[PDB]
């Protein structure tokens, strides 16, 4: 009731109360690799054979601490063994890093895209690196 | 044809033991439709409680179950009822004017902070309870969350806002050829019989109070339509009736359904606004009564997906389907309440106990025996033609 | 003359007399019956050959109780004595299927019941799998049938109140 | 009409005696002071003596008029929860 | 031009057809199963005795020893089913095609169909529905 | 209520791995048994034929050839439906009235 | 008599709320919230 | 090419279409990434859509064409005494998720309708005493008091694993550390309402987000209040225990009495000489 805590207030609930329609979800940018379902990350890194270790989902990251550091979780994959996951940061800037270097040229990324979206319903098709 | 006789303890046999799944969500107790509304979800966490320490959870396999998916949910409904479902809050209700108009939203079932979570784990409990009954998994599954049975494909009804036992009966009929519905709430289960009336696949069996009540449907000549006339089942009843009246007029319909209509999946709602006590129903029915619904359509041996309900008087709902489930795990459990954190909602002397009232039973031997005979005439159309080999059911 | 011809408005499904004989038959509907009935004992079969599988893959497909993860006794400080007025995160450590530990009480002998281990597992392993195929075709045609049915049933049902019957 | 209530009571006797002579307490309700004991600082529980005889020996000190209804009433609603109601005018049955 | 009702002239040539397909298929799968019925029984029984168990070993061989003995009866059911399955398909591209020409010709009238305008009832609908956009308005 | 909530966990935990397996063995085997018959299905020299309701073809049938209609312009998988004929199950191709008089 | 009512569970103050706010703008680098304790 | 204009950010577009075409993209995540380059544009985005097979799973409320009507079902053809036939438009109501056999099982064009019906018998109407009465509202607070106590107690689990493993991270770590939506378990709404309980239900919104932003700074602070309403609130419930259980001993067995309490008067009413001759039933007086 003072004219600053009054439209305050107002954008508050201007901006938290709406009609949820499916067209104002917020939307991540694509070229955020933190942002795919880190099984997308776990593919990119099985397809170009990169070499990193597979992500904490979220459950193992919140895992770490005084009382979970005696879970079978911590001790599988913190002591010295080569399957040691990692935090998604890091697999995603691995991923993020080989995608912004690795290129392309067309004349052949299109009329791949072509080919395998007529044929999406296909079991028997062309592998396009496998 | 029906004579009454007294009635007799209830007592579990041990030439079958089941497989139960118990399936819980602790999330499910911390939904509330408003301040003064009957239905409170808290009472299916009470009756966990008792569960816990009883020493019940020994003898069976307790889960909690995936929620379900909107497109699981528009296998019954309208994708314009979900997605309102979906998208209103206590908040924006002002912006949905026209569909709480239309989709019968308001007074009698309130949009709450939760509603689309709270259904999702209803609808998700019932469809896993199903499938895990299609993989020959378990034999009894139980799923207290669900059996909101009064919901329309297309409206909120009846404190219901989506009816999970029809997903549950879609997820059995993937298997099974024949599937009984039936529904001991004290109204009558109106979403099911509606949405399954012009079929034969699944048979409806209401035992309802007929009369100036809730929803008004159900009398004892609706039948079905189509090919599904003589596929549901109603018998209405009048104030007053108690355990005795009860099991003589459950029996002989249920086994007689059983010998003609010969289903091998059997889904039973175990509401509980038919016990004496309850704020909104009028039945005199005993926790002894109202279980030996259950242990009887248990001594038949086919799958069985136990669904919850009714009961408006929460320690009441809470005592009986604890019971019920010790029943069927075979265990005719202990009078006295051992020490939980809701030792409180159960005075005066602290017992699985439900008590009746002494109020007057308005059904008498010749109405009984007139609904009894109409309903044992209309169903000898519902059998299997002679050449049609089976599986023994 | 009469019996051999097209349909020549809506009216015909039930006024001629050999398309009315199509229209109204209860012959769709009988053989989803059937093919619903071998689904049925085919799953039966399914489920029977799930568990052996189960069994020689190390899971135990018996229900798992209290009783049976026999987890390592903890204790804080509770359970308070009368009027005086971590083995916490350990692992079930499962013990085996009775099936499996019911057959211990040589070398020969023992190469002979590894062989027949192995083969039990591969065995089960292709009869399931052929099994779930035959159902999976099964469900396709069964759902071509019942479509074929309802087709039928809406024309049935426009025809007759086409005519005011 | 008196004798046909007094019948039904004493029917329902042996039962009734053998089921409040075997009654339990659930302990920690006990230990807690949960309960209350309002119809035994009055002694109008049914201790293992009959329950007909008691229920004639209430009536009697109501129609002396030094017990008051409430408590015949709420004795025999414990007692009797749901069966003898057609008692809580045996005093005025009597009189006419 | 005219109405010469192919949809329906060739919907009726499919219902008529679908019936006889199947039956021949269903007969070859009856044959099929009287091979199998004096080895499920004995297997299904002696699966679930070894299920709920020196002799186990000869139990275990004579489980093998019968699937093995069944194994070649169940690529022929499932060979059959494909076939069938083919067959059932084509038949219903057949009728999906005859019935969306019926339904795109007239050989169902469109007011017949998808019913009537305005239908004695729905007035309660645009009685609320006027006064929820005419309070909305005021 | 500790206790039995930890064996409640294990329960869960040993119920959604053993899911896992079979359902990863039942798709594997699913996709083997398509890649067969999608690799029959190429074998094929002469494929058969089937009636259908006559439709209008490119240089064909009779109404393309006499000038009297257009051609039948078959549309896409995936496209604006009507609700309706979503209700009838469906199928629907050929864009607007493809048969050929 | 009887007619005995629990009163309704209350919430923080809007003095403890308004320090908790602007201490966590603060720790986190926000500019100072409108309304000042 | 033409739209998209720059070849750099058309490059990244490619990059991402390729991305979809060597099998590591699914259609749906695939469509929900292009969406940042073919936005504000419908035609090209819905060509695209019908190229690519994409299917949406339900349909929205904006653009629906069979509306639910609030339709007065007395002029409806009846079929036994509760059900009537739906108009024809109203059975084209889109069910996104069915499929053959939810079409072949499922009922689409009988509702029921209620009828009000009177009853057969002559007697008095059952009712609710006042002693049932005071229960009901006895288990309302029980009931509201249980509900808030029971859902902090939920937040407090949440908030207590996240500043456990708070504690036990580098600084590095604290500046970089963000939780989604449902803080990391399985539901999303019962800690916002909690928030708004505790805090306000205006400025909660300003708590959850700093709560979604700033883990490491805001939720040992408010750990700590949730901390202290559990124990305010369970004094207040602990005390009113005892009036509740005092308050329930009497009208529980003075609850479940309904002839009783009024069997006095009616046994006054029903013993006069009028009503002892008339169940003589030969001597007629006349029906009342
Ligand atoms: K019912
Ligand atoms: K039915
Ligand atoms: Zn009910």
């Amino acid at each position: 009731l003072t004219a600053a805590q009054q439209q305050y207030i107002k954008n508050l609930i201007e901006t938290h109360i709406t009609d949820n329609h499916p067209d104002l979800r917020p939307k991540s940018h694509p070229m955020d690799f933190e942002e795919y379902t880190d099984a997308f990350l776990r593919r990119y890194k099985d397809h170009f054979q990169l070499d990193v270790p597979d992500n904490l989902t979220l459950q193992g990251y919140l895992l770490g601490s005084k009382l979970g550091a005696k879970t079978y979780s911590y001790k599988r994959n913190t002591q010295g063994q080569h399957d040691k996951r990692i935090h998604k940061r890091d697999l995603a800037n691995v991923v993020r890093r080989h995608f912004d270097e690795h290129s392309i040229k067309e004349t052949d990324c299109i009329p791949q895209f072509i080919y395998k979206v007529k044929n999406q319903k296909k079991k028997f098709k062309m592998e396009f690196r496998g | 044809v029906y004579e009454a006789t007294p009635f007799d303890p209830i007592t579990v046999k041990p030439s079958d033991k089941r497989r139960v799944a118990y399936f819980y969500d602790a999330d499910v107790g911390n939904y509330a439709y408003g301040a003064g509304h009957p239905m409170k979800p808290h009472r299916i966490r009470m009756a966990h409680s008792l569960i816990m320490n009883y020493g019940l959870y020994k003898k069976m396999e307790i889960y909690r179950a995936k929620p379900a998916t909107k497109q699981e949910m528009c296998q019954f409904h309208t994708d314009e009822y979900i997605d309102f479902l979906s998208r209103v809050t206590p908040d924006n209700l002002e912006m949905f004017k026209r569909e709480s108009v239309k989709f019968n939203v308001g007074d009698d079932c309130p949009v709450f902070d939760g509603l689309y979570e709270y259904c999702s784990i209803s609808g998700g409990g019932s469809m896993e309870g199903a499938a895990r009954l299609n993989r020959g998994k378990c034999d009894v599954a139980v799923n207290y969350a669900g059996g909101l049975h009064h919901a329309k494909k297309s409206e909120a009804s009846g404190f219901c806002y989506l009816n999970d036992i029809v997903l549950g009966i879609i997820e059995l009929l993937r298997y099974h050829p024949r599937v009984l519905y039936i529904d001991i709430d004290v109204h009558h289960g109106d979403g099911v019989e509606e949405a399954f009336y012009t079929t034969d696949r699944v048979m409806t069996c209401s035992f309802h109070k007929y009369g100036e009540f809730f929803p008004g449907t159900g009398e004892l000549r609706d039948i079905g339509v189509g090919a599904g006339k003589n596929y549901a089942v109603n018998v209405p009843l009048r104030d007053g009736i108690d355990d005795a009246t009860y099991r003589s007029v459950f029996e002989p319909v249920i086994k007689k359904i059983m010998e003609w209509y010969q289903p091998s999946a059997v889904v039973l709602q175990c509401g509980g606004d038919s016990l004496s006590g309850d704020r909104l129903g009028c039945f005199n029915l005993s926790m002894e009564g109202h279980a030996n619904c259950v242990n009887y359509v248990k001594s038949f041996g086919i799958p069985m997906m136990v669904v919850g309900g009714g009961g408006y008087t929460m320690r009441n709902v809470a005592r009986t389907w604890c019971f019920e489930t010790g029943l069927l795990n075979n265990v005719v459990l202990d009078k006295d309440l051992p020490y939980n954190e809701y030792y409180e909602y159960y005075g005066p002397d602290y017992k699985l106990s439900v008590r009746p009232s002494n109020m007057f039973n308005v059904n008498t031997p010749e109405y009984l025996d007139k609904v009894m005979t109409n309903i044992f005439a209309n169903l000898e159309n519902t059998k299997y033609a002679p050449s049609v080999q089976l599986n023994h059911t | 003359k009469e019996i051999l011809t097209p349909i020549l408005s809506l009216g015909d499904i039930i006024n001629h007399k050999t398309i009315s004989r199509t229209f109204s038959s209860p012959i769709l509907k009988n053989l989803a019956l059937q093919i619903i009935l071998m689904i049925e004992k085919e799953q039966m079969s399914v489920v029977r050959y799930s568990q052996f599988l189960e069994v020689f893959l190390g899971d135990h497909p018996e229900p798992i109780y209290e009783s049976n993860l026999n987890l390592p006794s903890y204790n804080h400080n509770l359970t308070l004595p009368e009027d005086r007025g971590d083995p916490f995160f350990a692992l079930p450590r499962l013990e085996q299927s009775n099936a499996l530990l019911s057959l211990l009480p040589t070398a020969a002998e023992q190469q002979q019941l590894n062989e027949e281990i192995e083969s039990a597992r591969q065995l089960s392993q292709i009869a399931l799998q052929r099994n779930k195929e035959f159902i999976r075709n099964l469900q396709k045609i069964r759902k071509s049938v019942i479509k074929a049915n309802r087709i039928r049933g809406r024309i049935l049902n426009w025809s007759r109140e086409y005519l005011g019957i | 009409t008196i004798y046909e209530r007094l019948l039904e009571i004493k029917q329902m006797n042996e039962r009734v005696t053998k089921e409040i002579n075997t009654r339990s307490t659930v302990t920690f309700a006990k230990d807690l002071d949960l309960l209350s004991s309002q119809l035994s600082e009055m002694g109008l529980d049914f201790v293992g003596e009959d329950a007909y005889k008691q229920v004639l020996r209430l009536s009697r000190r109501l129609i002396n008029g030094d017990l008051e209804h409430q408590w015949f009433e709420e004795s025999l609603r414990q007692a009797y929860n749901n069966k003898a109601f057609k008692l809580y005018t045996i005093d005025k049955v009597t009189q006419s | 031009p005219a109405n010469l009702f192919p949809g329906l002239n060739d919907i009726t040539d499919v219902l008529e057809e679908f019936p006889l397909a199947t039956s021949r298929y269903l007969t070859l799968l009856h044959e099929i199963d009287a091979k199998c019925v004096h080895s499920m029984p004995n297997l299904n029984e002696r699966i679930d005795k070894f299920l709920k168990k020196q002799t186990q070993v000869r139990l275990l061989n004579n489980i093998n020893k019968i699937y093995e003995e069944l194994m070649p009866s169940l690529e022929e059911k499932m060979h059959v089913s494909s076939i069938m399955l083919d067959n059932l398909d084509r038949l219903t591209s057949r009728l999906e095609l005859a019935y969306e020409v019926a339904i795109k010709n007239t050989e169902i009238p469109r007011g017949l169909r998808l019913g009537v305008d305005n239908h004695p009832a729905m007035h309660l609908h645009h009685e609320l529905m006027e006064k929820i956009e005419s309070k909305s308005n005021s | 209520e500790t206790i039995a909530t930890r064996t409640f966990i294990h329960q869960d935990f040993h119920k959604k791995v053993t899911d896992l397996r079979a359902r990863l063995l039942n798709r594997t085997t699913q996709t083997w048994y398509d890649i067969n018959k999608e690799r029959r299905d190429m074998d094929i020299v002469i494929p058969d034929v089937n009636y259908h309701v006559p439709i209008k073809l490119d240089n064909k049938t009779l109404s393309c050839i006499t000038g009297y209609a257009s051609a039948a312009q078959l549309c896409y998988p995936g496209e604006p439906v009507a609700e309706d004929l979503a209700c009838e199950s469906i199928e629907y191709r050929y864009r607007a009235n493809p048969v050929d008089k | 008599y009887s007619t005995k009512t629990a009163p309704p569970l209350q919430s923080l103050k809007p003095d403890e709320v308004t320090e908790d706010i602007s201490l966590i703008r603060e720790l986190t680098g926000q500019p100072p919230a409108p309304f000042r304790l | 090419k033409r739209y998209i204009g720059n070849k750099h950010l058309y490059t990244e577009f490619l990059k991402i279409l390729n991305l979809y075409s060597q099998d590591i993209l699914d259609l749906d995540d695939l469509v929900e990434k292009v969406d940042f380059y073919l936005g504000s544009n419908k035609e090209l985005f819905t060509w695209f859509k019908n190229f690519v097979g994409y299917q949406e799973k339900t349909k929205c409320i904006e653009n629906i064409v069979h509306e639910k009507h609030r339709l007065d079902l007395d002029l409806c053809e009846a079929f036994g005494p509760s059900y009537k036939r739906l108009p024809k438009s109203d059975t084209f109501m889109p069910c996104s998720g069915r499929d053959d056999m939810c079409w072949e099982v499922l009922n689409d064009e009988w509702v029921g309708h209620p009828v009000w019906a009177s009853e057969d018998s002559g007697f008095i109407a059952h009712r609710k005493n006042q002693y049932e009465e005071t229960l009901f509202k006895i288990e309302e607070e029980r009931h509201e008091y249980d509900f808030y106590i029971e859902s902090n107690l939920r937040t407090i689990q949440c908030l207590e694993t996240i500043v456990n493993k708070i504690e036990n991270m580098t600084e590095n770590e604290k500046a970089n550390f963000k939780l989604p939506p449902g803080l990391g378990h399985t539901s999303m709404t019962i800690y916002k309402k909690v928030i708004r309980k505790v805090y306000d239900k205006e400025r909660g919104f300003e708590i959850i987000d700093a709560l979604h932003e700033h883990p490491a700074v805001t939720a040992p602070v408010v750990l700590k209040r949730l901390k202290q309403k559990d124990e305010e609130w369970r004094r207040a419930q602990r005390e009113w225990n005892k009036v509740w259980r005092e308050l329930e001993q009497k009208v529980f067995f003075k609850s479940l009495d309904h002839l009783g309490l009024t069997f006095k008067q009616a046994d006054k009413k029903l013993l006069t000489t009028k009503q002892l001759i008339s169940e003589i039933s030969s001597i007629k007086v006349d029906q009342t």
